[PDB]
Order: structure tokens, then sequence, then C-alpha cells
């Protein structure tokens, strides 16, 4: 969201001077695929306003981006859609017509998932992709009940299927309202998944997770099973602590944009611990050689430490640390 | 029992990479992989897992360069980057350096070729740092490719710092020989290069760059040609400079064209 630290009397000349930092930092570090010239002024996110309206200038979304994202990358990156944007964009709360074509595909992959495994896989992947586009809460249901269904017929030793289906289930769960016969199945789900062998099957999963975690009034029960993925956060912190350059470099980015989207906006169901825990992993992160460490995973820890330390959540001792 | 499951799972692959589908070719031999970690051979559980990282990054060259996908994010690139980190550690686990830095720089120029050069400079700088005690020139091709990386990705303080660790490790290794003349050559016409787009201060300006700047400020014509073009851009003067890069343009590679480009920008 956008923050409660800006718009003040002080909190502008703030803006303006890392506005300053930041731009010339996209000029030094950021991958120019938005851009084709070689000019200094062309920052630009893409990044519209919400019946959409005009592009928002890049010194007015200071922190909004997602730590997932590489300085200044262009390309999906399973986080493109937030469901701040399904809930408020079509109006569902709990000039191509591109409806139509998305109800087609719905009828399509339902017809196909209800076929060899290769073709199942890529539609599941498929479905996943293209619903950034649903504009119906209906569709989200058949998104979902047609998963659940292919949940239960097809067997459970395809790992690939789980790590192009989990994110598509969570998504489809996280649109609609997240009651207890949808949380039990999707939280089962997540707690099987994270204990799996293919690596990208963890990262679909947390992306999962990312959407659970992302804007439904979550059950009581069901923020009871958060703190596995909290002891999975702590584990793997613990171990990608002194070596980056070795074990892999998507997984610990998209780990760490979690782990802060954690501290941030559910600060009081894990423990104090755990946020300290996760300051002083990142304060190893950032003390890292300049070969141990790479700069995408630098400035993405790094760009999620001020953005808690704008939040006006973290306490005064973690602050002083930082 | 393991050993003929394996020899079952080998024909799968085999009749999936007929089928040419591989994303699940490559699961089979990951599969054949974990059946011959169930006993113990060594370095063809690494074949195994090297060729289902074959497989994913042979899916990726086939979704990301021959169909540009815009839906295309990056799956098995994960999944080849965590097959070849456990090869990697399986050679280093056996003791034989050559073939983890064989695939680290497998690793790093499929990378290269995706379009991300920071993780290719990256791996490229961990196989030359696997390389050094073992083939002091590969590991300089290993650093020059990673250099070639940090020059596309914009980080050029990185560049003069490989730079100066690939003439010195050229230095104690061509006393030149052969190609660590060329080393030497590429070297010392890229770091004037580097010290002439970004000028240190006398605080971070090593001693190594004052004694190449003490040195200017190789064929004989291109070697005029950076003396003069040093004494140029002290100078400031920018008419010299023009009529500089119309004559060193075929002198020099593409990469050094691209460098003595932003020379002359950044002084105008």
């Amino acid at each position: 969201k956008p923050l409660k630290a800006l718009d003040t009397r002080f909190g502008r000349k703030l803006s303006i001077i890392r506005g300053i930092v930041e731009q010339e930092i996209q000029a030094m570090v950021s991958k120019r695929e938005n851009i084709a010239t070689h000019h200094l002024y062309q920052a630009w996110d893409p990044v519209p306003s919400l019946t959409t309206g005009a592009l928002i200038s890049h010194e007015k979304l200071l922190l909004q981006i997602n730590p997932e994202r590489e300085l200044g990358s262009m390309s999906y990156k399973l986080g493109q859609v937030s469901i701040h944007s399904v809930w408020l964009g079509n109006s569902i709360t709990p000039g191509v017509d591109i409806h139509s074509c998305s109800q087609f595909l719905l009828e399509l992959y339902s017809r196909w998932i209800l076929t060899p495994a290769i073709l199942i896989s890529e539609v599941v992947r498929s479905l996943l992709v293209v619903s950034d586009l649903f504009t119906e809460r209906n569709q989200f249901e058949l998104m979902y009940v047609t998963l659940t269904e292919l949940r239960r017929v097809h067997p459970s030793e395809d790992e690939i299927l789980a790590q192009y289906l989990v994110p598509a289930t969570c998504k489809a769960a996280a649109v609609l309202g997240m009651d207890k016969a949808v949380a039990e199945p999707v939280s089962r789900l997540l707690e099987s998944t994270l204990r799996s062998s293919h690596l990208p099957s963890r990262v679909g999963a947390l992306h999962g997770v990312l959407y659970v975690l992302e804007c439904d009034l979550l059950d009581d029960t069901a923020k009871q099973l958060i703190p596995v993925i909290s002891d999975y956060l702590l584990s793997n912190l613990k171990g990608i602590a002194h070596c980056v350059n070795i074990h892999s470099q998507q997984h610990v980015l998209v780990m760490c944009a979690t782990a802060f989207y954690l501290i941030e906006n559910y600060p009081l169901d894990v423990g104090p611990e755990f946020s300290a825990s996760i300051i002083q992993m990142c304060g190893v992160m950032l003390s890292g050689s300049e070969e141990s460490t790479p700069s995408i995973i630098y400035h993405c820890a790094l760009r999620g430490l001020e953005r808690l330390l704008l939040s006006e959540q973290l306490s005064r001792l973690d602050a002083e640390s930082l | 029992n393991v050993a003929e499951a394996g020899e079952q799972f080998g024909q799968l692959g085999r009749e999936l990479r007929a089928q040419e589908c591989l994303p699940y070719a490559a699961w089979c031999q990951l599969a054949v992989a974990r059946c011959q970690q169930a006993l113990f051979h060594g370095p063809g559980e690494a074949l195994a897992l090297t060729e289902a990282a074959r497989l994913f990054l042979r899916q990726e060259r086939d979704a990301r360069q021959r169909l540009v996908c815009p839906a295309a994010y990056g799956e098995p690139l994960q999944a080849a980057a965590s097959a070849l980190g456990a090869a990697v550690r399986l050679h280093l686990e056996l003791g034989q350096p050559a073939a983890a830095a064989a695939l680290c720089l497998e690793l790093a120029a499929a990378l290269r070729d995706l379009g991300q050069p920071a993780a290719a400079a990256g791996h490229f700088q961990r196989a030359a740092q696997l390389q050094l005690p073992q083939l002091p020139l590969a590991a300089l091709q290993a650093l020059g490719e990673a250099a070639s990386c940090q020059l596309l990705a914009r980080d050029y303080t990185g560049a003069l710092a490989v730079f100066t660790r690939m003439q010195r490790l050229a230095r104690e290794h061509g006393s030149a020989l052969g190609a660590f003349s060329d080393v030497l050559v590429r070297c010392e016409v890229s770091r004037v290069l580097l010290l002439l787009l970004l000028q240190p201060p006398p605080a971070k300006l090593l001693p190594e760059h004052a004694q190449t700047l003490e040195k200017y400020s190789l064929p004989e014509e291109l070697f005029l040609l950076l003396q003069s073009l040093v004494m140029a851009t002290h100078e400031k003067d920018t008419e010299a400079i023009k009529s500089l890069q119309v004559e060193m343009w075929p002198l020099l590679t593409a990469e050094q064209n691209h460098l003595l480009h932003l020379v002359l920008q950044e002084t105008i």
C-alpha cells in the first residue's frame, strides 16, 4: 500500500531527496527493458491508477514496487495483478472483449481437464497465466472447482503439475472468501508442498503463500498454520546467511520478499524474535563481499529493509540496529 | 533392482526426447540421478543431473529464444539452477573442480543468452575461482567472459576490478607467452577506456591504475591513438576525440567500441 509516513510537511522533502537518490540508482543499477534510448531521465513504472485510468508517475510510487522484482526489469513474475486490484478493479469483495475470450478459455480448459500429462501441465500453467484477466467472481469459482477436481483425480507423484498448480489454486482461493472449507485444503496443500524436493515447487508454493496472506482478513485457526512458514523462513535464512552465490537467486529473493511482507502487514501473528532474526540475517546479507551476495539480492533486501523502516510498525531498537 | 529401474527411466527419457516434450524427460533424468544416489556411483549421478540440466535449459531456449514468450517467467531456469547446484556440489565432494567449473561456465553462458548478465558475472567469477589452482588460462578466459557480462550489465567498477585481476594473473603466468599476451592487450586497452569513462579520485585510484596512466600520459597505431586520446580527454578537446573515434573504429572490437563511445559521450 502507499505509506503512512508520507503526505506530511516533513515527508515531502524526504520524497524529493530519495527521488533524486533512487533516480540515479535506476540510472546506475537498473535494467532498461522499458527504455530504448540512452537518456538519464527515463524512469518509468507501468503501474496504472485504478474502468481503467491514467498512468502513475515514477516519483509518486516511491516504494510501491514489490521486492520480488529486479530493479526496473519488465517480465511476468507471478505478482503482476495484486488482489487489491482484483477486488477494486472489478467490484467483487467478499477495446477488445477480453471477457468472452476468457470464458471460452475456461470452457476449453475445464473440458480438457475433466489428455496426456504434458497438456494438463501446460493447461494449468496456461490457466494460472491467463488468470490475470478474469473480471468475474464466477470465473474464479469455476477455476477453483476445476483445480480441486484435478487435485482429486490426478495422482500425487507429479511435481511439475504441482509447481504449475499451487499458485493457481492459492490465487483462486484468495480472490474468493477464505472460508474454512476452502482454507483447510489450501493450507494442507501448502504445508505439503513446502516439504518437496523440486525447487520451483517451493517457489510457486511461496508465491501462493503470498497470495493467501495478501488481503483477506484470515481465519483465526488458519493463521495458526502460518508459523510452519515462519519456521521455514528461519531455517532458510540461517542456511543462506553466509553464502548466497552457492544456493540460488530467485528463491532467496521471493523468500525475503514474503518475509518482509509478513513483518510489515502481519506483526502480531509471529513473535518479535522472528523479525529481529530477519533483520540480523539481512544485516549479514548486506555485509557480504561484492562476489558473495549479488546486486539484485542486495538491492531488493535493502529496499525491503527501508520499506519496513518507513512503516510505523517496528520497534526503536531494531531501527537503531538498521 | 535399482539399476534396472534406472535403465527403465533412461528408456522413458529417451522416448520422451523422441517425443520432444522436455519438461518431463528431465524429471526422468532426475529419477536416474536419484536411483544412482540410492547406491553409490559418483559421476553417473552427475551425468544424470547434467542431462536434466541440459533438458531444462533447452526448454528455456525453446521458450525465450525461438519463441519470445511474454508469458515466459523462468520456471525451468530455477530447476536447472538447482540441478547444476547439486552437480557442482557432487563434483566438489568427489574432488574434481574442473567439471564443476565447466558446469558453472555452462550455466553462466545460459544466463548470458537469456538476458541476465549479472548472475552470468556471477557464476563466471565462481568458475574462474574454481580454476585458478589447476588451469589459469581457462580462469583468464572465464574472467574475460565475466568482464564482458559486466560491461553488458553496466557495472563498470566491477569491470575495473576484473580487468586488473586478469592483468595481474596474466603477469604471474605469462612471464608474454602466447594468448596471455592477447589477454594483456585486451586488458591494457579496456582498463584505459574504463579509467577514462569513470575518472577516479586519487584515493580509490590503485597504484596499478597509477602505473598505466603514467605509462600512457600492443601495436604502434592503437598505442599511439590511445596516448593521443588520453591526452585529448585530459585537455577536453572534443574535435580531436571525434577525429579519433572515426579512426579507432576498425581497430577495436565491439566492446571497446562501446567503451570508447561512452568516453566520447560523457566528456561532451
